[PDB]
DNA sequence: TTTTTATGTACTCGTAGTGTCTGC
DNA sequence: GCAGACACTACGAGTACATA
């Protein structure tokens, strides 16, 4: 930083004028800001019995169908659109639901399961090792934990935790915490 | 038949026009761009002793670069192409002359409309600069009774206005006004000096490059203007 | 004769593809609307869409260019990706047609979903090059053409003739077939078989010709070949009689007989019961057979699933 | 005259594309917002989006430039990739203007998806280069323009005119159509015809003119051509009428007609019955057609399985 | 022999796959229609579809090419994605067949849903290359072939012989099997067992041979082996008895037993309950079983869907 | 009796080596011995449906008793491109040892597998000399007919 | 007061890593 | 001779689509 009179140019001017596109890249990347998904405006239109505002937009038969699945009162008409959904106008599918799901309201939270992803690991690593599927892999964990303590099985198998396998189990640094955890208390 | 580094040369050129080629028995080869933007023709040393269709012209020119100059090209008993090098033999396909785009007959130019020339040296200076200067469109017009070429960059000025480049080609003897516009994309011809015969009739028109070795004929573009 | 033969090919629905716009069999207003164009001497942008195949789209695309002496470039739609447009199609369109000809780019079968982005690049292209060059599009399903492209084009919609046109167009095809027969050495013993071919698969004049190819196995169309085309293999009398009598031992027995072509038998049944039963029993027989038809092919044992239709009928169906 | 003719072209909806910002038919507020801009003399960053095609977007862009005597680079949106923005777009902005001319860049049809990177890249290009030049963007779907751009830009939405802007704008266009008929040599015997073209196509002026081309085939717009423009669309009328009347002989007959493209016909049916039937009959027509659609392709005889749909509808569907 | 042996393989229903078109066991008109082609010496576009497997499609595809001396390329349908067509298939078809042979591309088992887009690219291809080259398609389920492709092809439909052809074709297979026996060293003590194999799984000539393989365990077909082939069970007594008694623990247990051939078991059930139950319980058992039959093959767990039939019956069926 | 002495789970280390060690009913054991008799294996589908009967075991066995060069693969893992890449890389390959190649697919009656199963129609035919396929199923109907045609279907 | 199912296929964009052709 | 520069390849990310 010489010359000491430079009318500080913004992040972008520096980049572009000098022409280093990786600076240009961090700069552009700055606007990444990605969400959208007005899906609930369509969904809430079907609950609260309001004006459509559609076919102009991008409709997910699955988003809607699934969002409505949250509420037992809708199921009869969500189900109907299941067996019959394929081959309905993206629009027809919206016209039905509107003429089907009677009351309206919903607050957000969708149902997801509990994953002890310690436990998800142990099961996928039995499933891989023995080329058996998940339900059997289960029986496996039990008769090992029950008898043979399966530290040994965990001991012999740890060898392949291959970090790509990890890409299948969970999505983040919690993954890198497992990388260590199975490599540990056997 | 046997092909010489001279002719293998003139072909790598016709590969920049049509990916394929039609060659019928003789001393004469023509090709034309699939979209009819460019037509090339030439007379050659090596003598062409059977007809055939070549789908891949540039990849077979690639495979003939691996044998000796003495290599004997023959139709294969099995009808494809046999290249016999001394210690070796290569086998290359033939397609039917339906899938390669041949012109019918060797399109003869009309009586020209205006004529100039260009030196080998000065062709270099055009092509080679276009890249740097981003000259994607050029125009042959008259300036001070002396014909000049003009480079432009069509994306920058759609109107062919700020002329980024110019090369004076010789004196203009007759009296007519013209702007002929050629797409740099059609300039596929190899380097060297060319007699330049251009012709125009209204919404008709064309530009023939008459070389020493082969002839080239290139379409003009539609914003081209003239009275002829 | 008045007919075009390509003579470079053997496949016969393609040997006889029409050369000019007059040869094409078209609805009244559609012909007129093309002759009109071939007159103005210049071609607008045009979309020609079926969705029933073989109504003449890809023929008329080629036709129009012929009748105007276009300088034409034909392209497989599915080969027409974006960089194709950028390089060759753009070179072609920017090229001065030097002998003063309309340039026309025919993009055949452009309705693939994947080509959306190519069609988008195209929307500003068709405007830039509109003086020199025009685009003819063929598609089976329009909705695969982005709206902005349908704005830019004259959209002509094939194969929806009026009740009046259908009858006339068919009559025109019967003649056109006859003249193909004369040419190919097929002899026609019964004309009813030429008519029945045309009616059978109407909207589509391609399979209509290649059906003539494959029913010419023996080099004559006689009233025997007529049996196969119209095909009724039928004597349904045995089942109809057992249904009247409302017995089973007989029906239960007939089921495995028709298990063979179920699709045909269900037709011949709906056809002949419709006349033989009461009006409000007609509304039921469709509910009964129509349902049985739906689930066929899910049904494990076809023979049994056919029995279940017979019982269902004998009970609810009524007549004298 | 007052009208622009390009005279370099024959395609007529493009021969007559307006030159200035006045020539345009725009809603009140928008037109003024545009004059006001060409007044203050320098052009702000603008995004122009329809989404109905042919509302004037790309025309109003070219005009603002003519009215500012701007130095313009017109680019194909689909051609504008990251390297263009780095390249000849920066080359342009940074290179010098001694004309004292607003430097404007028109990016036409910028709504493609994969341009996300070219877009983020521009939104920054704007901060570094904003004071050399300015950017007008044409789009059909705005959503295809990253949100950071809609921010920095004035976003004017064509196509959604007030109720009064509908009424005046059409008048302005009826007048405009008549003027094109003066030049092209078309005679107007019945004017109700020029009003028909305009009402029928309204939001889209491009097809609106094009349809003027295709209906001038004979050279006069007369009371008979009225009957064609106005005449009432869909050919599903025969089935819709038979369903109202709850008869069979007719429905039973129409089935083999639409057996051809079932997938299309079922669409056109769901589309046109949805308006023509009672609200709780709407919930049933979907159950009825939605099921019939599921099992199609299992169904042996497609023609029959289509009949079974017709009967099912005529019974349960009720309406006036 | 008169018979073809491939001798490069042991799997016997494939050792004996017919070399020529004469060897194939085909319906009257279907043979005739192929001999006709092999004459003209050029092959059209052809679709050969079952949907019952092992009727001779993939054999006749290879056959026809032999009887014409085609220059042939065989392809797995599912391997036939779009870029395959673009590169290899297109190279092949554009290649001059230099020895003057028909080029024929056999695309075996092309009915996958995923191949739709490849089939679309294909529609313009089959037209461009129609002089040089033709395409033979095999599919189990037609509806997996886009309509525009069925237009372009002669669609021959296997496995629906007439009442006459069935009888003839079977007779031909009994001879064909006998000759295989001579060749493999299997000896036939009772011919009734060779006839019963053919009838038992008729439409399908493949499992018809591989059934001959597995009933030759002891190297002779005696009237003892005849017992097993014609066998089935007939022992439905266990289920019938549990249904009378209206219990579950037993029925619930029998379900997984008959889960194997559901189609057969449902037949033997309708057969034997029809006599053993009351008249108005007969009308219900058909409704109950008829429905259970329809939805089979939609049903996820066949075993359970069979249990649901047992419960349904035990409740409503009332009889002594 | 066989022991696999590197394995930690009972059922996996006591799995019967031969078509003998297995406990089966009458026409079952006969029909299996009758098969290994011919020294080359056809296509085969095996199904219980009552599980734990030995399905998956009898497969690894029939291979053993033929000195088959056997590739074992779980069905759940048999995706479309698995078939394309390895299983094809396998059946396309000739063997030095000149044995029969065989592919056991355990429990192929799962769901997404559906489109894979269709790829095989024309595969099981295209290498029908080299190698053959043994398929295991708890429910048959979950195996598309055109496979049941290509395979000998024994039922336990 | 919300928020992403499975399996296969296709097109386009961007960049980085590989090549060959060229210039002291 | 190398190093520099140009061109062509491939993989990763994004996007969209259809059938179950
Ligand atoms: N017929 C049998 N004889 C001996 N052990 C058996 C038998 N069937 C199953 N097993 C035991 O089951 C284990 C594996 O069973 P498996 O074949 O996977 O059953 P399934 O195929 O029904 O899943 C073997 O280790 C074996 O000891
Ligand atoms: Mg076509
Ligand atoms: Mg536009
Ligand atoms: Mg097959
Ligand atoms: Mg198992």
């Amino acid at each position: 930083s010489l010359f000491k009179d430079d009318i500080q140019l913004n992040e972008h001017q520096v980049a572009w004028y000098s022409k280093d596109w990786t600076a240009v890249q961090s700069a552009a990347d700055s606007f990444k800001e990605k969400a959208e998904n007005e899906f609930f405006e369509i969904i809430g239109a079907i609950n609260n019995k309001t004006k459509c505002s559609i076919a102009q937009k991008d409709y997910s038969k699955f988003m809607v169908e699934n969002a409505l699945s949250q509420f037992p009162e809708c199921m009869p008409a969500v189900y109907a659109m299941n067996l019959i959904g394929s081959g309905l106008s993206d629009e027809a599918h919206f016209n039905y639901l509107m003429a089907a799901v009677p009351r309206g309201k919903r607050y957000g939270k969708w149902a997801k399961l509990v994953e002890d992803s310690t436990e998800v690991l142990i099961i996928k690593l039995l499933a891989k090792r023995y080329q058996v599927n998940t339900n059997d892999a289960i029986n496996y964990k039990s008769i090992l934990t029950k008898n043979g303590k399966l530290p040994l099985v965990l001991k012999e198998l740890k060898g392949l935790v291959t970090d790509d396998f990890l890409k299948e189990v969970t999505k983040n640094v919690k993954e890198q915490k497992q990388l260590k955890k199975l490599a540990l208390e056997w | 038949m046997k092909l010489s580094k001279d002719t293998t040369a003139l072909l790598k050129n016709f590969a920049t026009i049509n990916s394929g080629i039609m060659l019928k028995s003789g001393q004469f080869i023509m090709t034309r761009a699939v979209n009819g933007t460019t037509y090339a023709e030439a007379n050659i040393s090596d003598v062409i002793d059977f007809d055939v269709a070549i789908y891949d012209l540039n990849g077979f020119l690639g495979i003939l670069s691996l044998v000796n100059d003495d290599a004997e090209i023959s139709q294969s008993e099995d009808g494809n192409i046999k290249i016999a090098d001394a210690r070796s033999t290569i086998f290359w396909p033939a397609a039917d002359p339906s899938t390669v785009v041949a012109p019918n007959k060797p399109i003869p130019f009309p009586v020209a409309s205006a004529v100039t020339e260009i030196k080998a040296e000065d062709l270099q200076q055009l092509l080679r600069v276009s890249r740097g200067l981003q000259i994607d469109t050029i125009a042959i017009t008259v300036k001070e009774g002396k014909i000049v070429i003009n480079g432009f960059n069509k994306v920058e000025d759609s109107a062919l206005t700020r002329v980024k480049y110019s090369l004076t080609l010789g004196d203009y003897d007759g009296e007519n006004t013209f702007n002929f516009i050629i797409n740099m994309a059609n300039m596929k011809m190899q380097p060297g000096n060319y007699k330049l015969l251009l012709w125009a009739k209204g919404k008709q028109g064309a530009a023939k490059f008459e070389g020493e070795h082969a002839n080239y004929v290139v379409a003009l573009e539609a914003d081209s203007t003239h009275d002829f | 004769s008045m007919i075009t033969v390509n003579e470079k090919e053997h496949i016969l629905e393609q040997k006889y593809r029409p050369s000019t716009i007059d040869e094409c069999i078209l609805p009244a207003f559609d012909k007129e609307t093309f002759k009109s164009i071939t007159s103005k001497g210049k071609i607008p942008h045009i979309i020609l869409h079926s969705p029933s195949p073989g109504t003449g789209k890809t023929t008329v695309a080629k036709a129009l260019c012929h009748d105007v002496n276009a300088d034409m470039m034909f392209v497989n739609g599915s080969d027409c990706k974006i960089d194709f447009v950028r390089g060759p199609l753009t070179n072609f369109a920017s090229a001065a047609s030097f002998d003063g000809r309309q340039k026309v780019i025919v993009i055949d079968e452009f309705d693939r979903s994947g080509l959306a982005e190519s069609q988008r690049h195209l929307r500003s292209f068709m405007e830039a090059y509109s003086s020199n060059c025009s685009i003819i599009i063929t598609a089976n399903n329009i909705d695969g053409i982005i709206k902005p492209l349908q704005s830019r084009c004259r959209v002509i919609t094939f194969g929806q003739p009026t009740d009046e046109d259908k009858i006339e167009m068919m009559k025109q095809m019967i003649r056109r077939l006859t003249e193909i027969c004369k040419h190919e050495g097929i002899a026609i013993a019964d004309m009813k078989v030429v008519a029945a071919l045309v009616k059978k698969n109407f909207p589509d004049f391609r399979k209509t010709i290649g059906e003539l190819d494959s029913y010419s196995s023996k080099g004559v169309l006689d009233a025997g070949i007529l049996s196969l085309v119209t095909n009724d293999r039928g004597a349904i009398d045995d089942v109809l009689e057992s249904l009247k009598n409302k017995d089973v031992k007989q029906l239960r027995a007939l089921a495995p007989k028709y298990a063979a072509d179920y699709s045909w038998f269900v037709g011949k049944l709906a056809e002949e019961i419709y006349s033989r039963v009461t009006p409000q029993s007609i509304i039921r027989m469709y509910e009964i057979v129509g349902e049985n038809n739906q689930y066929h092919g899910i049904a494990a044992n076809t023979e049994l699933h056919l029995a279940y239709l017979f019982i269902q009928l004998a009970c609810e169906m009524q007549w004298k």
